[PDB]
C-alpha cells in the first residue's frame, strides 16, 4: 500500500537538492569528527617559521595559518564541533519547551489558547538577542548556559506552528470518531494526534538548526559566545575580519564552511517540507 | 433539427477540448464537445464531478489554471472567443459574457465596498461618471430584491449572509445587460429556501434582460425550473444533449436513466433507489471508447470502441451503441 | 477604537514586566555593585553611590529604579567616569536612527518590489533569479556579507571607503546599509511572493478578471492590498531584526551607534550601560509593533 | 403497548459561550443557543430524520445524544439509564450500543493508518483479549458486508474515492454489532448516484440488523426515502414532528410549507406549476434569537400573541407542530 511516510521518502530522494545537500552536510560531519585526530598538528600548537602563512601543500597547513603562528585546518574542524553541538542542543530544547507550550495550548482549548497565544504576540516584540546577551554577560559565558538561553528564546515560532496543527486536528473528525470508538484520552493523543503533529515537528525542527547556528555564530562575532579553547567559527570570523588586509584566508575558510552548513539545512528542511507536506 | 440550431445562434461551441497537463500525463476533462444556444434559451450543461461541465464555462470565459490548453472553436455573434489575448477577451467579458461562480463566501473582494465592486463594471464598459455608475448600481440591487440597497453599497462583504452575496454576483454580472450568462453551481453552497429565491430571480431577469444563460449543475432538480436544452456529460464527453422535457421523460441514454432514478423524489413512494454501480470516473487511466462501461448495465464488446454522437429523432443526440427501443 | 485600547492595556504591563525581570536580574548578578564587592574605581563609585542607595532593602532598591525611569534618568555607567547613559544615548542615537531607518527603508521598498516582479512573472528568469537571490540574503549571515563588502570594495577595487562615519557622509553610509539590509530584502521578497501568489490565484481576483478589468486595475486596487497585509505583519520582525544586525554591523564598519555601545558595555561588564539599552530597544519594539498592529486594523476591514 | 423505546430526549439544551472581538473585555460571553427545548422518543427498528437550513443546530444535536459537546439543560435517556449527567468512563458501556458516521469522507478516517486498523480500532478498544486473527476475520467479513473488496485491507484511505469512506465510516460504526448509529450528513460531499449507494447501504443495514438511525441531512428528498419519521428544526427549535406521510402530504408549520415548496421537483412539468411559498426577510442570527416565537421574523401568518409566549410541540405520534395558530 502507499504507506504516506514511504512516499515522503520517495519526494525527498526525488528532490535532488536535499540529497545533496545531506550529502555534503556529511562530509562536513566527518571533517568536524576527524581532521583533528588525523591532523600532524593540535589547536592549541604553534609554529613561528610559518607566523602567518597562505596555504601551501608542503608545509602540511593546508588551510594557512592565524597570526599567532596556528593552525587554521584544525581550529576550523574544532570550531565546527562547537557551532553544530550548540547549534543541535538549542534546537532540542527549542523543540521540546515549543512542542509542549504548543500542544497544550492547542488540546486545551479555547480558554488557556486565547492567553498562551496571546503570550507568544507579546514575547515576540522582545528584543531576544538583547536579552541573551544581557544573561551572558551578567552570568559568564558558559557554554552550557548558551545552549540554553538560545533555545529558551526561540520556540516561538515553533509553538505557533505546533499551536496550530493541534487545534487543527482536534476539530478535525477522526478525534471525534476515536472518541466514538471509546479510545482514552491517551490512546487519542498517542496514536492519533502525536503522529499527524510528527510531521510539523520533524519540517521545523530541520528549519531552526541552521537559525541556531547563525545565533551562537553572531553572539560569539561580538566577543561574548565561547572563549579561546573553544572558539566556534563566529569567533574565527572575528580574527578574521581583523586580519583581512594581510591574511584573507581567515574570513574564506570558516566563511565557506559556515555559510555551506547554512545552505545545506535549507535545502533539507525544504526538502522535508515538500516530502511530509505536498 | 440540428442543422437549424447551428445557424440561428448566438454562441455556437465546436469541438472543444480541454487538456490539463498534470505530471501524471496530459488529462482531457473537456473531450470534442459541440453545442450551440439562442437568446433566451437556457443549457442546462450536467453531471457529476470528473464530469468537467465546470472547465466548460471557465474555458469560454478564459479563467483556466494556467496548465490549461483549450482547442476548438466557440463562434459567438460571428467572432471567435477562444483562445483570444486578454486585452480583446476583456471588451466580451462583462459587456456580452458574464459569469456567476460556485462559491458565494470567496468570490468578492473582503477589502472593498460592494458598491465600489458594482461600479468599476460600469465606469470601465459604459464609460459612466461615479455618479450615474451609483445610481445604475442601486437600480440592478433593486431589480435583485436587495433590501435597503443605498445603505448595502458602504457594506464589506462580510457583512452579508451567502445568499446576499450571490445577490450582489448576480447584480454585478447583469450590470451592462449581457447577451450570455454562465454560472457554475451557483446555489451548491446555499440553502433549499435561498435556492428557489434565486432561482426564482434568474427565471424573472432572463425574461426582462433577454439574457440565455448556461446553468452547469449536478441537481437536475435545479435543472427542471430554468433550462431548455440539456447536455448529460461523463468524463469529460457527451452522453445525451436534446429538449429538457424530452430527456426528462424519455432520457435515451443509460447514464441519463440511471442518474434522473437515483434523483430522489418527493412525488411518489418506493422501496430503493435504482443506483448506477461502481466508482466516480478517473480521467487519468479512463477506460478506452465508452467512459460509462464499467458501470453501465447493457454493456457489449462494441463498447470497447468510441461510441458516435448520432441523432435520433431530430433535435436530441445519443451517444450509445445499444438501439434505441430497447430501452 | 476598541483594538487602540486593547493594545495600550496589554503594551504597557508587557513593558513594566521587561523592566521588572532586567532589574533584578542586573541586582542578583555575581560582581554587580549593589553585591558591594567595590573593586571599580573610586571615582566611579563616587557616582553610583550618589544616585543609587547601595545599602537599602531589595525592594526599596527596585522602586527607586523606577522612579529614576519616571524622570527619563537612566543612572551612572558602570565603568566610564565623566559620561552618563543618557549622554552615551545621546551621541549614539542619531547614528543607529540614520542606518537603521535607511536599511529599513531600503528592504521594504526593495523586498516588496522584488516579491511582486516574483508573483508576476511567475515561472520566468525573474523569478528563478528573485528567489535566488532571496535565497542567498537569508542564508549567507549579516557578519559574512559586511566583511565580504569590506573585502571587494575597500580592500580590493579601492571604490569606497571601509572606515567608521566621518559625520554620515553617503559614502560611509552605502555599505553598512547593505549588509544591514540584505537579510530583509531577501525575507520581505519572500513573504510578498508567496502572499501575492496565494492572492493572484484567489476567487476574488478570478472575480476581477471576469469582470473584464485591465491588469494595472487588477493589481492596483484588488491584489496589492491583500497581498502587502502580511508584509505590514513582517514589519515588527523587520524591525528587531535591523535594530539586532546592528551590533555587527557597527562593531565591524566601527560606527558608534547603540549596537557598539551596547557590545562595548557588554564586554566591560557595565552592567548599567547593558540594562540601559534592552529597556530602551525593548520599549521601541513594543511600542512599533503597537503601531504596525494598529495601522493592520485600520487598513483590514474585517 | 408497541415497539421498545430506545432513546428518550426531553427539554434538551446545548448553549455554546461566545465572546467575540468586537465586545468590550469587560462584557459578559453572550450565548450561541445552538439548540433549545428539543423533545422526542426514538423507537427500537425506526428512522428518525432531521432537517432543516444551516444553523439549525442538527448536526449539535447529534453530537449532544453521544457526548462529543456537553448539554447545558435537559434529560437524556438510553434504554432507561441518564446519559448527560455520566462520567468520563461509564459513557464506554453506552457507546457499545450508540455510534456515529460524519460530514466528511477523508477527513473521518486517520490518515496514518490502514483501512485495517481504522475498522478494528473500536474492535480492539472494547474486546482487548480478542486475537490478531478474530479482529482481521471480523473486519474482513464487515469490509464485504459494506461492499468492499477484502484485499484492500492494507491500503490508506487517501486511495480510496470518497464514497469508498463512508463505507469504511459504515464498516467502522457496525463492528461492535450496535443499536443506534448517529450520521451527520452521511451523504452531503458524495456524487448523486454514490449517494443512492450510501443510502440503499444504510437502509439494508438497518433491515439486515435491526438498527435505529438518527438521519441528519440538507436535502428533504434523500430524508424522506430513508426515514420513517422527521424532525423539522428553525435555530434549535423543534418546529414539527411526524411520519413521513404527514411532514411532506400535510404540512401544518408555515416553515415546513416554506421548505417543502422550495424543494425543488426533477419534473419539467411540476417545478414550472407549483405554489411557490416565499420567507420575508434573512435568516436572524443564532447569536440573538428573536424572544417567543423564533420564527415570528419571517412567518406569513404572524400575530402579536407569537412574541407574547413560545410554542412547544403538541399533537399526536402521527403528527405534531410547535405553533399558536394551527391544530391537527
Ligand atoms: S455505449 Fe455501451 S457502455 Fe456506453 S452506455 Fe451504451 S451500452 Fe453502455
Ligand atoms: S407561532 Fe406564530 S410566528 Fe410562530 S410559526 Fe406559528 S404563527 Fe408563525
Amino acid at each position: 500500500g502507499r504507506s504516506l511516510w514511504q512516499d515522503a521518502r520517495r519526494r525527498f530522494m526525488h528532490n535532488r537538492a536535499a540529497v545533496a545537500s545531506l550529502i555534503v552536510l556529511v562530509l562536513i560531519a566527518l571533517f568536524v569528527i576527524l581532521a583533528p585526530m588525523l591532523s600532524q598538528f593540535a589547536y592549541d600548537d604553534t609554529d613561528w617559521a610559518m607566523m602567518s602563512s597562505a596555504p601551501d601543500m608542503e608545509s602540511g597547513h593546508y588551510f594557512g595559518t592565524d597570526s599567532s603562528g596556528r593552525d587554521l585546518l584544525v581550529r576550523v574542524a574544532i570550531g565546527g564541533r562547537i557551532s553544530l553541538m550548540v547549534g543541535v542542543a538549542a534546537a532540542l530544547v527549542a523543540v521540546v519547551v515549543g512542542t509542549l507550550y504548543g500542544s497544550l495550548s492547542g488540546y486545551l482549548g479555547g480558554k488557556v489558547d486565547s492567553v498562551m497565544m496571546r503570550l507568544l504576540e507579546i514575547l515576540n516584540s522582545f528584543p531576544f538577542m538583547f536579552f541573551v546577551i544581557l544573561l551572558v554577560t551578567f552570568f559568564g559565558q558558559n557554554i552550557l548556559l548558551i545552549f540554553v538561553a538560545i533555545g529558551m528564546v526561540s520556540w516561538l515560532d515553533m509553538a505557533r506552528i505546533v499551536r496550530g496543527q493541534t487545534l487543527s486536528l482536534k476539530r478535525k473528525e477522526f478525534i471525534e470518531a476515536a472518541q466514538v470508538g471509546g479510545v482514552s484520552t491517551s490512546g487519542i493523543v498517542i496514536r492519533h494526534i502525536v503522529p499527524n503533529v510528527l510531521g510539523v515537528v520533524v519540517v521545523y525542527a530541520s528549519l531552526l538548526v541552521p537559525s541556531m547556528i547563525l545565533f551562537e555564530s553572531f553572539l560569539s562575532f561580538l566577543g561574548l559566545g565561547t572563549q579561546e579553547p573553544l572558539s566556534s567559527w563566529g569567533a574565527l570570523l572575528s580574527d578574521g575580519a581583523n586580519s583581512m588586509e594581510v591574511s584573507p584566508w581567515l574570513l574564506l575558510f570558516p566563511a565557506g564552511f559556515l555559510v555551506v552548513t547554512l545552505f545545506c539545512f535549507n535545502f533539507i528542511g525544504d526538502g522535508l517540507r515538500d516530502a511530509l507536506d505536498p | 433539427p440540428l442543422a437549424q440550431q447551428q445557424a440561428d445562434a448566438l454562441l455556437n461551441v465546436k469541438d472543444l477540448r480541454v487538456t490539463f497537463s498534470t505530471p501524471d500525463g496530459d488529462v482531457t476533462a473537456v473531450n470534442d464537445l459541440n453545442f450551440s444556444l439562442r437568446a433566451g434559451e437556457t443549457l442546462g450543461i450536467v453531471g457529476e464531478s470528473g464530469s468537467g461541465k465546470s472547465q466548460t464555462a471557465f474555458a469560454l470565459m478564459g479563467l483556466l489554471a494556467a496548465n490549461g490548453r483549450i482547442g476548438g472553436s466557440a463562434t459567438f455573434n460571428g467572432r471567435e472567443i477562444l483562445n483570444l489575448p486578454e486585452h480583446e477577451l476583456n471588451k466580451l467579458r462583462a459587456e456580452q459574457i458574464s459569469m456567476i461562480f460556485q462559491d458565494p463566501m470567496t468570490s468578492l473582494n473582503p477589502y472593498m465596498r460592494v458598491g465600489e465592486q458594482l461600479m468599476e463594471v460600469l465606469m470601465l464598459h459604459k464609460n459612466m461618471s461615479k455618479a450615474e455608475a451609483f445610481e445604475e448600481s442601486v437600480r440592478m440591487l433593486d431589480a435583485v430584491k436587495m433590501p435597503e440597497a443605498r445603505k448595502r453599497m458602504k457594506m464589506y462583504p462580510h457583512e452579508f449572509s451567502g445568499g446576499m452575496r450571490q445577490r450582489v454576483m448576480i447584480a454585478m454580472a447583469l450590470l451592462c445587460r449581457p447577451k450570455l450568462l454562465i454560472a457554475d453551481e451557483p446555489t451548491t453552497a446555499l440553502d433549499v429556501t435561498v435556492q428557489a429565491q434565486i432561482m426564482t430571480l434568474l427565471n424573472e431577469l432572463k425574461r426582462e434582460f433577454n439574457t440565455a444563460i448556461i446553468m452547469i449543475t449536478h441537481d437536475l432538480v435545479v435543472v427542471a425550473g430554468i433550462c431548455d436544452k440539456v447536455l448529460v456529460m461523463y468524463a469529460g464527453r457527451t452522453m445525451e444533449y436534446g429538449n429538457a422535457r424530452d430527456v426528462f421523460y424519455q432520457p435515451v441514454h443509460p447514464y441519463s436513466i440511471g442518474l434522473l432514478n437515483a434523483v430522489p423524489r418527493l412525488d411518489a413512494e418506493g422501496e430503493t433507489m435504482l443506483t448506477i454501480p461502481g466508482n466516480p470516473p478517473n480521467l487519468l487511466r479512463l477506460p478506452k471508447g465508452c467512459p460509462f462501461q464499467p458501470r453501465c448495465p447493457h454493456a457489449m464488446e462494441i463498447c470497447s470502441s468510441a461510441p458516435p454522437l448520432e441523432e435520433f429523432t431530430p433535435g436530441r443526440l445519443r451517444a450509445c451503441f445499444k438501439p434505441v427501443e430497447e430501452l | 477604537l476598541k483594538f487602540i485600547l486593547r493594545r495600550c492595556l496589554e503594551a504597557i504591563p508587557t513593558l513594566f514586566i521587561l523592566i521588572t525581570i532586567s532589574f533584578f536580574m542586573m541586582r542578583l548578578a555575581p560582581g554587580s555593585p549593589f553585591t558591594g564587592e567595590r573593586t571599580l574605581p573610586p571615582e566611579v563609585m563616587a557616582n553610583i553611590e550618589a544616585k543609587y542607595h547601595l545599602n537599602d532593602p531589595i525592594m526599596t532598591q527596585y522602586f527607586s529604579y523606577l522612579k529614576q525611569l519616571a524622570h527619563g534618568d537612566f543612572g551612572p555607567s558602570f565603568k566610564y567616569k565623566d559620561y552618563s547613559v543618557n549622554d552615551l544615548v545621546a551621541s549614539s542615537f542619531p547614528v543607529s536612527a540614520k542606518l537603521g531607518a535607511a536599511a529599513f527603508f531600503l528592504a521594504v521598498i526593495l523586498g516588496v518590489s522584488a516579491g511582486v516582479i516574483a508573483a508576476l512573472k511567475q515561472n520566468t528568469k525573474w523569478d528563478y533569479t528573485v528567489m535566488g537571490l532571496a535565497m542567498t540574503g537569508v542564508v549567507i549571515p549579516s557578519f559574512v556579507v559586511a566583511p565580504l563588502l569590506v573585502m571587494i570594495f575597500a580592500i580590493i577595487l579601492h571604490w569606497l571607503p571601509g572606515g567608521g562615519w566621518n559625520g554620515g557622509a553617503l559614502k560611509f553610509m552605502i555599505l553598512p546599509m547593505v549588509a544591514l539590509s540584505l537579510a530583509y530584502i531577501a525575507s520581505i521578497a519572500r513573504i510578498t511572493r508567496g502572499s501575492m501568489i496565494e492572492v493572484l490565484h484567489s476567487n476574488f481576483i478570478r472575480t476581477a478578471r471576469a469582470k473584464g478589468l485591465p491588469m494595472r486595475r487588477i493589481i492596483l486596487r484588488h491584489a496589492l492590498k491583500p497581498a502587502l497585509l502580511p508584509v505590514l505583519s513582517y514589519m515588527g520582525p523587520a524591525f528587531v531584526g535591523i535594530i539586532t544586525g546592528s551590533m555587527v554591523i557597527e562593531t565591524i564598519y566601527g560606527l558608534p551607534g547603540i549596537g557598539q555601545l551596547f557590545v562595548n558595555g557588554a564586554l566591560n561588564r557595565d552592567y548599567s550601560l547593558v540594562l540601559s539599552l534592552t529597556i530602551l530597544v525593548g520599549a521601541l519594539t513594543i511600542l512599533f509593533n503597537a503601531i504596525v498592529d494598529v495601522l493592520y486594523a485600520v487598513i483590514d476591514p474585517k | 403497548e408497541g415497539r421498545k423505546v430506545l432513546l428518550e430526549i426531553a427539554d434538551l439544551k446545548v448553549h455554546f459561550e461566545i465572546k467575540d472581538g468586537k465586545q468590550w473585555f469587560w462584557q459578559p460571553p453572550k450565548t450561541l443557543k445552538a439548540v433549545d427545548g428539543v423533545t422526542l422518543r426514538l423507537y427500537e427498528g425506526e428512522t428518525l430524520g432531521v432537517v432543516g437550513e444551516s444553523g439549525c443546530g442538527k448536526s449539535t444535536f447529534a453530537r449532544a445524544i453521544i457526548g462529543l459537546v456537553k448539554a447545558t439543560d435537559g434529560h437524556v435517556a438510553w434504554l432507561g439509564k441518564e446519559l448527560l449527567g455520566m462520567k468520563p468512563d461509564e459513557w464506554r458501556a453506552v457507546r457499545s450500543d450508540i455510534q456515529m458516521i460524519f460530514q466528511d469522507p477523508l477527513a473521518s478516517l486517520n490518515p496514518r493508518m490502514t483501512i485495517g486498523e481504522i475498522i478494528a480500532e473500536p474492535l480492539r478498544t472494547y474486546h482487548p483479549k480478542m486475537s490478531r486473527q478474530e479482529v482481521r476475520e471480523r473486519v474482513k467479513a464487515m469490509m464485504l458486508k459494506v461492499g468492499l473488496l477484502p484485499n484492500l485491507i492494507n491500503r490508506y484511505p487517501h486511495e480510496f474515492s470518497g464514497g469508498q469512506c463512508q463505507r469504511i465510516g459504515i464498516a467502522r460504526a457496525l463492528i461492535l454489532e450496535p443499536k443506534l448509529i448517529i450520521c451527520d450528513e452521511p451523504v452531503s460531499a458524495l456524487d448523486v448516484s454514490i449517494q443512492a449507494q450510501v443510502v440503499n447501504l444504510l437502509q439494508q443495514l438497518q433491515r439486515e440488523m435491526g438498527l435505529s438511525l438518527i438521519f441528519i441531512a440538507h436535502d428533504l428528498a434523500v430524508v424522506k426515502h430513508i426515514s420513517d419519521r422527521v424532525l423539522v428544526m428553525y435555530l434549535g427549535h423543534a418546529v414539527e414532528l411526524g411520519t413521513y406521510d404527514e411532514v411532506y402530504h400535510n404540512p401544518l408549520h408555515p416553515y415546513t410549507r416554506a421548505l417543502m415548496s422550495a424543494v425543488p421537483i426533477p419534473d419539467p412539468d411540476l417545478e414550472k406549476n407549483k405554489t411557490i411559498q416565499l420567507l420575508e426577510g434573512e435568516l436572524p442570527s443564532p447569536i440573538n434569537p428573536p424572544s417567543g416565537c423564533v420564527f415570528r421574523t419571517r412567518c406569513p401568518i404572524a400575530g402579536p400573541e407569537c412574541a407574547k409566549t413560545r410554542p412547544v410541540l403538541e399533537g399526536s405520534f402521527r403528527h405534531s407542530v410547535s405553533c399558536l395558530k394551527v391544530d391537527p
